[PDB]
């Protein structure tokens, strides 16, 4: 590859098919490296920004 | 929307992962008036009604009189 590109799906942070719905997907895709832009809900902007643990500890730099 | 209360309407809305039903004692406000909540009451008879806390700067005299003796 080059330094910046193709990358594949399972290294994307993005919400996408499991079982015969990935293989089909793989096979009707002009291209199967693309994402569908759901972020993933655990991971995304969790913990919430109100939430966060690093507040308690944050001192001015 | 005006109708959830307040922690709620954080809550929902992704800012605490925690609601308001399950935060602790210590993260509450302390309260030394009874809460109110009112919600928006815009298009009513309960809107707000805009004044002046103030009084005129200026004060009048109030007349009084006095006879030539
Ligand atoms: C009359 C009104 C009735 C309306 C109700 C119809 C509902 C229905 O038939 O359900 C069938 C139902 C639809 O699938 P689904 O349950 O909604 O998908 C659930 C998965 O989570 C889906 O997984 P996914 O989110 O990863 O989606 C993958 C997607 C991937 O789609 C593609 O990439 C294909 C792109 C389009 C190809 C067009 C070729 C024509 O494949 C499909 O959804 C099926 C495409 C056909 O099952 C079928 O696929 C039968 C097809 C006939």
């Amino acid at each position: 590859m080059l330094p910046g590109g193709p990358v594949p799906v399972f290294k994307k942070y993005t919400v996408g098919s499991k079982g015969i719905w990935e293989k089909l997907r793989v096979l009707l895709a002009i291209a199967p490296n693309r994402s569908t832009g759901n972020p993933i809900v655990p991971l995304y902007r969790v913990p919430t920004p109100g939430s966060r643990p690093e507040a308690n500890v944050y001192q001015d730099p | 929307m005006s109708q959830v209360e307040p922690g709620w309407h954080f809550w929902l809305g992704y800012g605490v992962d925690t609601a308001p039903c399950n935060t602790p004692k210590e993260k509450l406000p302390i309260r030394a008036y009874p809460y109110k909540f009112q919600p928006n009451y815009t298009g009513t008879p309960g809107a707000f009604v805009t004044y002046n806390t103030l009084k005129p700067k200026i004060s009048a005299w109030e007349p009084v009189t006095k006879q030539r003796s």
